[PDB]
């Protein structure tokens, strides 16, 4: 009853609502998605059933969508190309800002490497690749500021700024590697893992207010609290790999985490209690207060506006 | 008072998957008598492994047969425990 | 909706060969310049020439791409009595040039991938020769292993591409000879693992007109296979293997449809991913698309007209 | 038991016995210390391929097990191959590598194979 659900034609990969302004009383109302697998994906914009605004030709596949800021939105291709889009809210037009057509690329060989993730803290853009790479540009800087080469050999999954000038990073082999920009070197300071296994990890959160609690996502559906000062626990949750994991933003005691089983469960801190929340395969959510919004491999969007009702 | 051991620790098979052997193993020959019998068990615990196809890593014959012995070991084990659990039950 | 794409071949001569790969993204032609020109496929429809180079004097017939297991390995025989291996280096690069034949090597077929990498070539004077690399990072280095006679001049060979252990390698044979008498231009060889060597298993002596290409169909878990045969008519067979050793299993044949539709010579006849639809050319310049229904009776489901048009 | 007759014995009694154990490698060194001839090791080896070209599972996986006692250069992926193959190519190998006069080595090579018939 709560979701409202409004097919498209195009499989969701990520979903984003637009960062609203504390200070005002404003409800969080407009959120992005972008779309994965089909021959022309795209980048849509979309308004709470949701009636889409604008959308713009995304050349590749896009695989992270990060809102630098209410007019600026930072896409990884599938081609390494990291970009930014302007949103001209009077016109209702995205346009290309700035685009780093090579920012990721295979050592020596000819042809392509894909860009996983990429975190934002303005105006400090981090993106990591499946090559060894964590190259660091500048909003307005048309070269790339440092690229620590052969990080890692193998693939590079997700990125997230732990302090800062600090970047914790998981890779295919599970090995959480804490980074430091300031220190010239390209190696890595700590390098956590789980003693005997090599179980993917997928994907990597932080607690909004304390920055030593970590949440990792393996595939084998497990959730990993982790306390990078000091893994801390080890929650059996799905039967299948957990593709994201989402903190509540204004109140961290809730989670979200969503798997390709079709199981967009919910955690309750404040005797976790567990949910159901939807009844193919979910790829992102993303929520902020009482508004939630997730997209399927089925290509539709489901959306609720109270969430906690 | 029961003294049950370590579980299976197998090197390229499934831990899961020995439990339907071990209920194989479990009918009764006659009455009471979950034990299969070990001349069996023995020729089919042999024959799994030349199945297996020892390829290109042939090095670790060794291991694999000492794991067979431990195995066979367990299952026995088992059984007698049982069967005392059954009689203390009677007395 | 069938469409129709008009790509610029940018060839200075006629082509004569296109072969696509296994993922159905990479595919090469060949042409009468003596040039082999290999067309990559971006996230676009587009077609993109990536890289160019002579490879034969002689002209070149056939080319067959490995599966992708092995690496981007092509073949391609050639009038001049040659077989030769590319890889890139990262520019395509010979490797060998397998040239025990004494005759015009007419077509090239790769083993399926579970037996190995095992190239082979049907000759003119009536041998087959079945090769095998030892390692797939060297591949300069190549084998003979099998020597078939068949007695006949070799038109085409096909591998079965059945990998139920049950069923042993076998390889078919035709002859293109135009012998006004002689009969059964279509040989199966089997092979016998107690004798560890090629055996012949059966000979369609329905077949006596001369035969320019056969096809083995997927057997989709299936007790018969089925064989098709391009001669003045589209011949289809199903071999079924007989009850059961020391030799060759007897097979019981017949023939379950032939059409003599084209009025022509049937040149080519390959089949699509899953053996469902097979396709014949001709001299009348058309594709027909031959689909057998719920009641096994095979019917064509499509022809095509000269200019590129389909025929309504 | 032919650990304790080797414990008293002679050279080409050691040969001997290690050929029928299937110690092959072995008696193909002790040939050449003392400078004894390499056809016994041929030839034994030669019989255990004809063996296996016609026999059953278990002899199969012996067969892959004595391979590892010996040396096999390099390893193949080759699915079809199995123990047989593979003792083969152990021959083959040793034989190019520890070769004297050929007509010895082929002949005796080619007469085992003929014990009871076979398709070169």
């Amino acid at each position: 009853d709560k979701f409202a659900a409004k097919f498209v034609s195009h499989k969701i990969s990520r979903t984003r609502w637009r960062p609203v302004s504390a200070s005002s009383l404003q409800q969080p109302d407009v959120f992005a998605t972008g779309s994965w697998d089909n021959e022309e994906n795209k980048v849509c914009v979309w308004a709470t059933d949701p009636k889409q605004l604008c959308d713009i030709k995304h050349p590749g596949d896009v695989m992270d969508m990060q809102f630098l800021d209410k007019e600026r939105i930072v896409t990884g291709s599938s081609t390494g190309t990291v970009t930014i889009f302007r949103h001209h809210e009077n016109n209702q037009t995205l346009s290309v800002n700035q685009r780093w057509e090579q920012a990721h690329y295979h050592v020596g060989s000819n042809m392509r490497a894909p860009c996983t993730a990429i975190v934002c803290s303005s105006p400090e853009i981090v993106s990591v690749g499946e090559d060894g790479r964590i190259n660091c540009f500048r909003a307005e800087s048309r070269d790339v500021l440092r690229t620590i080469d052969d990080a890692d050999s193998s693939t590079m999954h997700g990125v997230t700024f732990l302090r800062t000038t600090e970047i914790l990073t998981v890779n295919s082999v599970g090995q959480l590697k804490l980074w430091d920009l300031r220190k010239q070197g390209n190696d890595p300071t700590q390098i956590f893992s789980v003693t005997g296994e090599r179980v993917p990890l997928h994907c990597v959160d932080r607690h909004p207010n304390q920055q030593h609690v970590v949440a990792t996502g393996g595939q084998d559906g497990m959730l990993c609290i982790w306390d990078v000062r000091h893994p801390m626990s080890l929650l059996n949750a799905h039967e299948a790999e957990m593709w994201e994991v989402h903190f509540h933003p204004s109140n961290p005691d809730h989670l979200f985490t969503c798997s390709e089983d079709g199981s967009l469960w919910h955690w309750d801190a404040s005797q976790l209690e567990i949910t159901n929340l939807l009844p193919l395969s979910v790829n992102s959510l993303d929520v902020l207060g009482q508004n939630l919004v997730c997209g399927t491999d089925a290509e539709a969007i489901y959306v609720t506006r109270r969430l906690f009702s | 008072s029961n003294e049950i051991p370590e579980p299976l620790q197998l090197d390229f098979f499934d831990r899961s998957q020995i439990e339907q052997v071990i209920a194989n193993c479990e009918h009764k020959n006659r009455r009471g008598q979950t034990v299969c019998n070990v001349k069996l068990l023995h020729r089919v615990l042999v024959a799994e492994v030349n199945a297996l196809q020892g390829m290109a890593a042939i090095g670790q014959r060794p291991l694999l047969m000492e794991e067979i012995n431990t195995i066979l070991q367990y299952v026995v084990e088992r059984n007698k425990l049982l069967q005392c659990l059954h009689a203390k039950r009677h007395a | 909706m069938f469409v129709a794409r008009s790509i610029a071949a940018d060839h200075k001569d006629l082509i004569h060969d296109v072969s696509f790969d296994f993922h159905g993204r990479r595919m090469a032609t060949c042409s009468s310049d003596q040039s082999v020109k290999v067309w990559d496929k971006s996230e676009n429809v587009n077609w993109h020439c990536t890289a160019s180079w002579k490879t034969h004097s002689g002209s070149v017939w056939r080319v067959t791409w490995a599966h992708p297991e092995f690496g981007q390995v092509l073949a391609s025989c050639s009038f001049d009595r040659t077989a030769a291996v590319w890889e890139e280096i990262v520019h395509w690069v010979k490797r060998t040039t397998l040239v025990d034949s004494r005759t015009s090597v007419t077509d090239v077929k790769f083993a399926p991938k579970h037996m190995g990498l095992m190239l082979a070539t049907c000759s003119a004077d009536g041998v087959v020769r079945i090769y095998e690399a030892p390692d797939v990072m060297n591949l300069s280095q190549w084998s003979l292993q099998h020597e078939i006679s068949c007695k006949l001049s070799c038109s085409c060979i096909s591998w079965n591409p059945s990998s139920s252990r049950a069923h042993s390698p076998m390889i078919a044979v035709g002859s293109d000879d135009s012998s006004p008498n002689i009969m059964g231009k279509v040989q199966i060889y089997e092979y016998n693992e107690n004798t560890r060597k090629y055996a012949k298993a059966e000979t369609l002596m329905s077949v006596s007109d001369p035969v320019h290409d056969i096809a083995f169909a997927p057997n989709l878990g299936r007790s018969f296979h089925i064989l098709a045969v391009a001669t003045k008519d589209v011949r289809i067979f199903t071999m079924k293997p007989l009850r059961k050793s020391g030799g060759v299993t007897k097979f019981e044949n017949h023939t379950v449809a032939q059409f003599d539709n084209h009025n022509s010579q049937v040149w080519r006849v390959s089949w699509n991913i899953t053996g469902t639809v097979l396709a014949s050319s001709g001299d009348d310049g058309t594709v027909r698309l031959w689909k057998a229904n719920y009641m096994d009776n095979w019917k064509c489901i499509g022809v095509l007209k000269g200019d590129g048009n389909p025929v309504g | 038991s032919t650990a304790a007759i080797a414990g008293s014995s002679a050279a080409e009694e050691m040969v001997a016995l290690l050929v029928q154990a299937g110690l092959f490698d072995t008696a193909i060194s002790l040939c050449q210390t003392f400078k004894l001839a390499l056809t016994s090791v041929f030839e034994g080896l030669a019989c255990k391929c004809i063996r296996l070209q016609q026999g059953g599972e278990a002899a199969q996986a012996e067969a892959w097990e004595w391979l590892a006692a010996n040396q096999l250069a390099t390893v193949i992926t080759t699915k079809e191959s199995s123990a047989t193959d593979e003792a083969w190519r152990l021959m083959i190998s040793y034989l190019d590598k520890y070769e004297a006069k050929n007509t010895l080595y082929h002949h005796c090579i080619i007469n085992k194979l003929l014990s009871h018939g076979v398709p070169l």
